[PDB]
């Protein structure tokens, strides 16, 4: 159905379940067979408009997370095709925004990004309780988006294509509205100052890390509120060198920037009703091949 | 965990004696038992029960067999302890 | 008697001659030691060979199990007796016998030790009456317990509770109209809830839905329709619906001389909302849509309660009925 | 039709074999044989629909006796009888 | 006596797990008839579509008979071209019947110059195909006979304040339709 506006709509890893989180106060999951659709799940337990969503791998546990405009984090687990209650958190400085799990190379650590002034990381260990990591005094105005970064990318450490197993530690980036971008790395058993940078004096929307499956180059494409875009590239060992370069700037309100599942195509969605689908060519440059209407 | 949680119960329920014996013979290698834990306390009971049933059937088929009945009683009184 | 062959022969002779001697109370009077399993097997074999519901073999087995502290055996014996009664009689007497058998089986299942929480149930059959005549009494067969065909079932407690709830619902439907017994037996939980709502048993329908773990949306829609009928009808509608509204436990703490079906339904809805909260106020939207389908303004108390509890969903639902000035003053 | 119909209800008592062993109609092996011979010879039926109806009714009776009773001797013409019926249009 | 609504396995009064006798159990003839009815309900040929509807209309004579036919068509839950509406089939549910009715209404609106607007009792101007018209009138006559024989369906379908089929049917009656549809 979905009569109101639809936010995000993700699909299962096999192509059967479709989780569409909208503001219609109803989350309906249908089926994919013979080109048709049949309603199979109807979940509802939020207090406001549901925003982002993120899936997980069944080998580590069928767990879904949903964020809404109510400062409440909702988590469900799948058993026998039915999703029930798991972990329900409530109470923050502002409403939760971004939500995503770490890649399968690390585990099932969830990231909570919101304009609350602090960072609350949820870690799923064992088969029951969880752990909370609180980082304060890291954002003056607050966070905005959190994009995970796997360790299987050869662009970060030049030692992967040599029969050497790299470290499996947590690493990601953050670009809140505190006029500062930052990198977070799980070192010294906790979290502290790793690498900060100043490239704006307002708000920054989201970021997208390149999940390269065979490309030894780690890139991050950002998007701000005033159509600002930054392409941070790295291809060194141990320590990386993020270059705050520019590409195709905008003047409207650029919203989302999403990389393909294998770091092949970039999709940028803002206020131009056009999703420029870029792609790396054989000449080491960028080229747009296909578009779409919004 | 999968075998010790489902396979023995399903075999006992559905009389899957052939599959149970095959899986036991495939998993009774010394390396697996020496590498994994709780096996000598979980699957060893089923192994001993299957061996006792097989030897009892062989004895009933071959009438008298004291050499097998001795080992049968030995394994039975050895198993009669892990009920706790 | 030492030899088990002659012991079993004497047991069979006893079980044969007691039906004529009319002295089958010795097993309940004095305890049976060292032969309880033997006599139980003998009685079971005799019941499987001859007799059905004419003799009291199952009753004697149940009495012996109760005397010797046996709950699962008594439960399965009562299950077999109920199966035999259902195979024999099928009308109102058969329905009463099935209900009594289900009740006794639930009691035997609940009277077990607290350490247990399950029960097993196989399959069985009965045929013939007396071995001193021509064989083959009727054209019927028996059932054999085969573990490969999933004949043996493992029942917990919630399934038995749901079965007994369905049985009592069928009993109530037959008491309301004794002609749809097979229909009530073959129908589903949703159909039973709809029938109870159409008859006028909102409490029983809510209990059925809460037992089957469903939603009270149909019962709430029926209650809203009844309330709309009460508001739109005169004193005749009140006098006609009082008989169905008084059966919903109207024992609220209100003022005196309150003989109004409208106020009675309002208090009933208030008590229902106070004793069973909604999942996510979906029933509220359902009632709002049901009232907008008729075109009657919302009551003042409910309007104030909804204004205090929310604000946005009313504006979102007003677009269905196209209410301009109401939404205008609301947003103002 | 009522003369050809005999029923098939059993009894619900032990003393029923002594009453069912003294059957009628089916005990006359000459009448059934003569009827079968006449139906195989096919009387001059000037009505194809009526002939097909008679053949279908006889085939149904034979199949019912074969699937319920057992005091018969031959019952294999049901398929050609039904073929003749559907060829001559009984319905 | 044709088709038992409670199936050969009687739901009312708990039985055992055997089936193959008569009197005490549904006979082999009744079991075969139920199996044939189930097969015909699961597979309906395009040539036997209308004959099946006529057979159902004939069997609906009587209150209990119409109620059993309604229960049968409600339990007949499928999704195929040979079982839904044309090309053989039957109204499997009131929801599917209302969907077919609204599809025919949309087709009539597209044929008429006005879109999503009712009209008055005027000479017919229907442009629907002959097969679809025959199927629609046959389903309508079948449902009418079923409810008239088992008035219980009337009161079961009347309590529908949210669905509101009365407005749709009165609009269809007011629209330009042939006299038999009227």
């Amino acid at each position: 159905s979905h009569e109101d506006m639809i936010h995000d709509a993700q699909m299962d890893y096999y192509g059967i379940r479709l989780a569409t989180c909208s503001s219609d106060r109803s989350v309906k999951i249908f089926d994919v067979k013979n080109g048709g659709q049949i309603l199979i799940a109807d979940l509802r337990g939020h207090d406001g408009p549901v925003w982002q969503v993120a899936w997980a791998h069944p080998m580590y546990g069928n767990i879904l997370a949903s964020c809404s405009y109510d400062r409440k984090v909702i988590i469900w687990k799948e058993e026998n095709g039915t999703w029930e209650k798991t972990y329900e958190y409530t109470g923050h400085d502002s409403s939760v925004n971004s939500v995503c799990w770490a890649p399968h190379d690390f585990g099932l650590v969830l990231a909570c990004g919101s304009s609350d002034g602090a960072i609350s990381i949820l870690t799923f260990t064992g088969d029951g309780p969880w752990e909370v990591k609180k980082i304060s005094n890291a954002h003056t105005i607050g966070c905005n988006a959190v994009s995970w970064a796997p360790s299987v990318i050869p662009g970060s450490l030049v030692d992967q294509p040599s029969s050497q197993k790299p470290n499996y530690i947590k690493r990601f980036v953050s670009g809140g509205c505190d006029n500062l971008v930052k990198i977070w790395r799980e070192e010294d058993g906790q979290w502290k100052e790793d690498q900060k940078l100043e490239a704006h004096s307002d708000w920054v929307r989201d970021v997208a890390w390149a999940p390269s499956i065979g490309l030894p180059t780690s890139t991050i494409a950002s998007c701000s509120q005033d159509g600002r875009v930054y392409i941070w590239t790295s291809d060194d060992a141990a320590t990386n060198c993020w270059t705050p370069k520019l590409l195709h700037k905008f003047n409207d309100v650029v919203w989302h920037v999403s990389w393909s599942i294998t770091a092949n195509i970039l999709a940028v969605s803002g206020g131009d009703n056009k999703v420029t689908l870029w792609k790396e060519s054989v000449d080491g440059q960028w080229a747009c091949i296909s578009d779409v209407n919004k | 965990k999968l075998v010790t949680r489902h396979l023995a119960a399903d075999a006992v329920i559905n009389e899957n004696y052939r599959y149970l014996r095959g899986f036991l013979g495939e998993l009774a290698r010394p390396e697996h038992c020496k590498h994994i834990q709780d096996w000598e306390t979980a699957g060893k009971v089923y192994l001993d029960y299957i061996s006792v049933i097989e030897m009892l059937n062989q004895i009933r088929q071959d009438e008298c067999s004291g050499g097998e009945l001795e080992k049968l009683h030995t394994k039975v009184m050895s198993l009669c302890k892990w009920v706790e | 008697i030492p030899d088990t062959s002659r012991q079993l022969d004497c047991l069979r002779q006893l079980v044969v001659v007691l039906c004529e001697r009319s002295q089958l109370q010795d097993l309940v009077e004095f305890p049976y030691v060292n032969l309880h399993n033997e006599v139980v097997g003998i009685i079971e074999s005799r019941a499987r060979a001859v007799d059905l519901m004419t003799h009291n073999y199952y009753e004697l087995l149940y009495a012996f199990h109760i005397y010797r502290h046996n709950y699962r055996k008594a439960g399965t014996v009562m299950f077999e007796y109920g199966m035999r009664l259902g195979r024999e009689v099928r009308t109102l007497r058969g329905l009463q016998k099935q209900v009594n058998s289900y009740l006794a089986c639930l009691n035997c299942l609940r009277l077990i030790r607290p350490e247990y929480a399950w029960i097993v149930q196989p399959v069985s059959g009965a045929v013939y009456e007396r071995p001193g005549a021509s064989p083959k009494r009727n054209y019927d067969g028996e059932s054999s317990a085969v573990p490969s065909s999933s004949q043996i079932e493992i029942l917990e407690l919630r399934d038995l509770e749901k079965e007994y709830v369905l049985a009592q619902t069928r009993l109530t439907l037959a008491k309301h109209n004794p002609s749809t017994a097979a229909i009530a037996g073959s129908s589903a939980a949703e159909e039973m809830v709809a029938l109870l709502v159409q008859a006028g048993l909102f409490d029983t329908a809510i209990s059925l839905c809460q037992t089957f773990k469903l939603g009270l949306t149909s019962i709430f829609e029926g209650l809203a329709c009844k309330c709309i009928r009460l508001q739109q009808g005169g004193e005749a509608a009140q006098a006609e619906a009082w008989e169905w509204l008084a059966a919903n436990q109207l024992a609220t703490v209100i003022t005196t001389k309150e003989s109004s079906a409208t106020d009675e339904a309002w208090r009933l809805m208030i008590s229902y909302l106070d004793k069973y909260e909604s999942k996510n106020t979906l029933y509220h939207h359902c009632i709002i849509n049901k009232l907008l389908s008729h075109g009657v303004p919302l009551p003042n108390w409910l309007i104030n309660r909804y204004k205090a509890m929310d604000a946005a969903e009313l504006l979102r639902l007003y677009l269905k009925y196209d209410l301009l000035e109401e939404a205008a003053e609301l947003v103002l | 039709l009522y003369c050809l119909d005999v029923g098939f209800l059993e009894q619900g008592t032990d003393d029923r074999e002594e009453l069912m062993k003294q059957a009628s109609m089916f005990m006359d092996r000459q009448y059934i044989a003569a009827i079968h011979n006449r139906l195989q010879n096919t009387q001059p039926w000037k009505s194809p629909g009526m002939q097909a109806t008679v053949r279908l009714a006889w085939a149904l009776a034979l199949r019912g006796i074969s699937q319920f009773s057992e005091v018969l001797e031959f019952s294999e013409a049901d398929e050609p009888m039904a073929e003749i019926a559907i060829g001559g249009n009984v319905f | 006596e044709y088709w038992c609504p409670t199936e050969p396995l009687q739901s009312t009064s708990l039985m055992g797990s055997f089936l193959g006798v008569a009197h005490q159990r549904p006979p082999q003839r009744q079991v075969l008839l139920s199996k044939f009815v189930r097969q015909m309900s699961d597979l309906l040929p395009a040539t036997l579509y209308l004959p099946y509807l006529k057979m159902l209309r004939g069997l609906a004579s009587g209150p209990q008979c119409a109620h059993y036919c309604f229960s049968l068509l409600k339990a007949n839950g499928g999704s195929s071209a040979e079982n839904l509406q044309a090309a053989g089939g039957s109204p499997v549910s009131w929801d599917h019947f209302f969907h077919s009715l609204m599809l025919y209404h949309e087709h009539l609106r597209r044929d008429l110059p006005n879109t999503d607007n009712i009209h008055q009792r005027h000479p017919p101007l229907r442009g629907i195909t002959q097969r679809e018209l025959d199927g629609l009138i046959a389903c309508l006559q079948l449902t009418c006979t079923i409810i008239d024989w088992s008035e219980s369906a009337r009161l079961a379908l009347c309590e529908h304040a949210q669905w509101m089929p009365v407005v749709v049917i009165l609009g269809l009656l007011q629209c330009s339709i042939p006299p038999l549809l009227k």
